[PDB]
RNA sequence: CUGUGGAAAUGCGAAACACUUGCCAGGUGACCCAUCCAUCCUCCCACGGUGAGCUUUCUUUUCACCAUAAUCCACUUGGGCCUCUCGACUUCUCGCGUUACUCGGAGCGGGGGCUCAAGAUUGAAAAAUGCAGCUCACCCUACGUACUGUUGUGAGUUCGGCGCAUUAAAGCAAAAACCUGGGGUGUU
RNA sequence: CCCAACUGCAGACCGUACUCAUCACCGCAUCAGGUCCCCAAGCAUCGAAUGCUCUGGUACAUAGAGAAAGGUACACUCAGGGAAGUCGGCAAAAUAGAUGCGUAAGUUCGCAAGAAGCAUUGGCUCUGAGGGCAAAAAUUGCCAACUCAGAACUGCUUACGGCGGGGAAUCCAACUGUAUAAUU
RNA sequence: AUUUCGUGCCAACGGCACUCGUACACGAGUUGUUCGGUCACUGAGCACAACGUUACACCGUUUUGUUAGGAAAGUGAAGGUGCUCUGAAAAGGGGCAACAGAGAACCUGGGAUGAUAUUCCAAAAAGAAUUGCAUGUGGGAC
RNA sequence: CGGGGAAACCCCGGUGGAGGCCUGUAGCGAUGCUGACGUGCAAAUCGCUCGUACGAUUUGGGUAUCGGAGCGAAAGACUC
């Protein structure tokens, strides 16, 4: 029912000893093994999440 | 060509109700149920999902009663990862840590030179 | 037939590869057709060797 | 062009759906089933697995790409724009 | 069913309590001793008729011994 | 099916031979002989009948030095080095009795190995 | 409404016998019937004659 | 000694290679067509021994039967991987392999090994069973006792090979239960 | 207190007969209607088509006698002519399998196409081609399966079942599909 | 839902017939540690509690990880005492819905029936097995 | 796999097995005889003939949507 593919990204829990799995809409060029950085200090690259 | 009947009380041809034909010592042809099989242990799906060597493919009851050796290997991450993936983790752990140490020494030396 | 001849060393790997691709290409009608072609190949190879 | 003069892969449709609609789908269909170049391992082994998902037979890498081609023309210009903007800072 | 490998362990099994009975089968060119224990049936095979009658005669009279034959329908009632 | 057959060779077939040789089949007719059913004329006919009717290599009446149809003390004995089926001599005996009248009086059974025995009906 | 375990105990108390098997079924008329097998040390015929058969 | 053998793939099981529902991470359960090869089994042939059918004439003939349950113990075919070859297409065009759409310095092929799957063989079970014949033999009224017998290069057939596996703007449910490991406890 | 190899005792509850259909269910009924799943032999043949048969199962459908007219049919045949019949070739007749040769306009180049059309076909006795396994190898030996292509002789009463009639044009809808259970 | 089986029987019924019957009468038959269900899974879904609404619950919400302005955990890691205190960690109430999905430790022979059987068979169990609990002894360790 | 060509590229023979493709069983339907019956076998059935038959395919069980409402590839069809 959807055209765009989805990506499964794995993070570490900020406060606990466990792993958190997210599900996002994949931008073009995303590949398995790529590192994604999210935050105010993340660099400008394809796949990162930054404040506007 | 004699014809047979279902001998248990389920009469549908599903993937679990699979039967074989057997000839008895009394010269009769009967139906006997063949149980399901397991696919066996595999490597993680996101790492290729390959069949692991040194482990058997066992159903629920047999896997519980089998000795531990039939489903594991003596090396670290025995019944989870293959030997290529284990070697990759060892090399990755050592080399990345060495690079981290190299940067810290480089930065501290730069601070000393600035101080002078 | 080609596998048997290579094992018996009556032909070498270079001849085997060329005849393997020609059989897949529909050049020989039956077994007798293949043996006659092999005999012809073996003959002119020997003559060139003795001339050299 | 031994078996067919001009229909090509659209020859499974017989004499239906019209000539121009068949031609318009022939370009996208050919590219969607072709083998594309992998910049990770240097092989021509990328194939589509559902719309937008491309997997390499050599290095077993999965990439999110275009619907019918591995890289869309719009993607290449965006990549160069972002790289130029990042190094600008 | 389990197979007995030597005379030594056969004597141990026979001496063992809960040995209900010993059935002796005289096949052609071979002789079998079947010991009916609990949960399992142990069998020992002997190739030569001699050194097998000796074993049969050297069985403790406490142990019940049965000679295996073919019984008719009426004998089985 | 290695070589295609021909109609011309329909009446001929190879017989195939034994290895150790010297195999003997016997037929016992003491009971009818003791009674009046099997007179010596019948016994002579019985031995004679087997002589010209046993088929060797596809042809009858041409058996020599490989099949012996000697008859001694009311026991027809066939000694051969050829390979045969035991049911064949049962099949021949029934034909001989049917040619005569005794088919409804005498029955043939397998008394033991390589032997057939003639007895009476009830 | 009785089960096999209580049936076995009740038979022992009433008739002083030891059983090796109890089988039960519910008849089409609603009554429950029980088959009780006695040990080889006890005679079923002797017990039946004692009850009066 | 404190589980242990092998350079490696990975092996070793009478009870310390003990515990792990503190915690965490994977896996089984769990899913995909068609072609090809093809299980159990069925049908045909070949081999021949028991009994019946036909026989004015033919027919080494026609018909029936010729079986082995679960459970347990100890050479082939296909896939994956290790090691050696001081490692192949050095060189006008390299090599292995499928009926078939391809694979190889990100390691082909060749020698030797490790492992998984499906079978084959050997044995316990298991002949003590089953099925036929004889049953004017040796008995008498007993469901009675002796005794005899016990090849396929064929044609079909989805168990399996078989999946990150079909047309696809269609991409093939989930959970209980169970398995293994990372850490940690434990033995000297 | 933990465990291995044994051993001893005990293993609760409900269902279980029969049927599943040309007589056991729904159609007022023992109604030619309807109703899900599994097992599936031999010969002809491309065959789960159609025809006959071993195992298993049946002879249950109100019957007997018996050439009136007129009827129904999952029954036929007719001299000469060949649609003159009729609103209308409705109904019937008719083509037919396989193999070899050959095939128009138009066209979105895929089709149209089995376009159209001509010839052969039985039986019997022979001949050639198409392979595996062994061996101290353009050799020798052993062996399986059923296709294809030919020849001589001989015959026809054109002789089971099953199996497209074809062509030239006009109107409408692009095509596969759906749709007024009981007049479209 | 007794039409199953045996015996008897022909008034009415089986659009003809009956000595036959799925008719009538009188008695009989269905046996499980392992087969199906359940104990004990989730699905499309349902709707107790809680809250809100309605003159009136016989109304609404209740799986996009998930009730309720919402205090719904009664479980117990390491440690102390003796042979039983103190407390770390765990967000999201209680159920039902598959006799073709998931799951599931047993096979042949029988002379064992009038009718049931992978359900019956008793010392040579015709026998051969697999699995759930409790025990006691022989042995390794506390 | 063979040819042709200076190139660009073109041609023959195989292999392979695509398609809301064709003939045709089972299945799912219902065109003609305006056939049979028309107080019927039947308050819609029977016989030949006919449409389609790898797909927008056929089918069991479970579950969800209704009376000025439900559902409908649409006929005012269907809702015991
Ligand atoms: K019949
Ligand atoms: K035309
Ligand atoms: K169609
Ligand atoms: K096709
Ligand atoms: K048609
Ligand atoms: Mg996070
Ligand atoms: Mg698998
Ligand atoms: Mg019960
Ligand atoms: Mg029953
Ligand atoms: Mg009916
Ligand atoms: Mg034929
Ligand atoms: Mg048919
Ligand atoms: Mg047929
Ligand atoms: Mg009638
Ligand atoms: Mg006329
Ligand atoms: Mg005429
Ligand atoms: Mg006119
Ligand atoms: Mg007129
Ligand atoms: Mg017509
Ligand atoms: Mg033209
Ligand atoms: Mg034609
Ligand atoms: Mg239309
Ligand atoms: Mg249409
Ligand atoms: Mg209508
Ligand atoms: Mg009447
Ligand atoms: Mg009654
Ligand atoms: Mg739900
Ligand atoms: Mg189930
Ligand atoms: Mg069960
Ligand atoms: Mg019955
Ligand atoms: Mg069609
Ligand atoms: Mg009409
Ligand atoms: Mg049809
Ligand atoms: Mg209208
Ligand atoms: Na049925
Ligand atoms: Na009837
Ligand atoms: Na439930
Ligand atoms: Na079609
Ligand atoms: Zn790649």
């Amino acid at each position: 029912g959807r055209g765009a593919p989805l990506a499964r990204v794995e993070f570490r829990h900020p406060y606990k000893y466990r792993r958190v799995k997210e599900l996002m809409v994949a931008p073009e060029g995303m590949f398995t093994g790529q590192s994604m950085l999210c935050g105010v200090k993340a660099p400008l690259a394809i796949g990162n999440v930054l404040p506007l | 060509c004699p014809r047979v009947q279902y001998r248990r009380r389920m009469h549908y041809a599903t993937r679990g109700n699979r039967m074989r034909l057997v000839r008895t010592p009394g010269n009769r042809l009967v139906m006997q149920k063949r149980g399901k099989r397991s696919q066996g242990p595999h490597t993680p799906w996101v790492l290729g999902h390959k069949r692991l060597a040194g482990t058997k493919a066992l159903r629920h009851t047999k896997a519980r009663l089998a000795p531990r050796h039939q489903k594991t290997t003596s090396r670290p991450y025995g019944g989870v990862l293959s030997h290529e993936q284990v070697r990759d983790r060892i090399v990755r752990a050592f080399l990345i840590e060495e690079q981290r140490i190299v940067k810290r020494a480089l930065k501290a030396h730069a601070k000393v030179q600035k101080e002078k | 037939l080609l596998r048997k001849y290579r094992e018996e060393k009556k032909i070498d790997r270079h001849i085997y590869r060329e005849l393997y691709m020609k059989a897949k290409g529909n050049v020989f009608r039956n077994k007798r057709n293949l043996m006659e072609h092999i005999h012809k190949v073996k003959n002119e190879k020997k003559k060139a060797r003795q001339l050299a | 062009a031994k078996r067919t003069v001009k229909m090509g892969v659209m020859g499974r449709y017989g004499a239906r759906y019209g000539s121009n609609p068949r031609k318009r789908a022939k370009k996208l269909e050919v590219s969607q089933h072709a083998k594309h170049f992998c910049s990770f391992c240097g092989k021509f082994a990328f194939r589509r697995k559902a719309v937008g998902i491309w997997r390499c037979d050599g290095c077993s890498k999965t990439v999110a790409g275009g619907a019918y081609t591995l890289s869309t023309p719009n993607n290449t210009t965006v990549r160069s724009t972002v790289r130029r903007l990042r190094e600008l800072k | 069913p389990r197979e007995i490998k030597n005379l030594k362990e056969f004597l141990a099994i026979c001496s063992r309590k809960d040995a209900r009975c010993v059935k002796v089968k005289h096949n052609p060119k071979v002789t079998k001793f079947k010991v009916r224990c609990s949960r399992h049936l142990y069998t020992l095979v002997m190739a030569d008729k001699k050194k097998a009658d000796k074993i049969e005669r050297s069985i403790h009279p406490s142990v019940k011994k049965i000679t295996v034959t073919s019984r008719s329908h009426a004998n089985k009632n | 099916v290695a070589v295609r057959a021909k109609v011309g060779s329909r009446g001929f077939t190879r017989q195939r031979q034994l290895a150790k040789g010297k195999k003997v089949f016997k037929i016992d007719c003491s009971i009818p002989a003791s009674d009046g059913i099997f007179s010596d004329d019948i016994l002579s006919n019985f031995q004679q009948y087997f002589q010209d009717n046993v088929k060797l290599n596809g042809r009858k009446g041409k058996l020599t030095s490989k099949v012996r149809v000697n008859m001694r003390e009311n026991t027809l004995s066939i000694t051969t080095t050829m390979a045969y089926r035991k049911k064949y001599f049962k099949y021949l005996t029934k034909k001989f009795l049917k040619k005569k009248d005794l088919r409804d009086w005498i029955r043939i059974l397998a008394k033991g190995k390589d032997t057939y025995q003639l007895k009476y009906f009830n | 409404r009785a089960n096999k375990t209580e049936i076995k105990k009740a038979i022992r108390k009433l008739y002083q016998v030891k059983t090796v098997k109890v089988n039960t079924l519910i008849r089409p008329d609603g009554l429950k019937k029980a088959y009780i097998r006695l040990s080889a040390s006890y005679d079923a015929l002797d017990t039946a004659n004692k009850m009066g058969l």
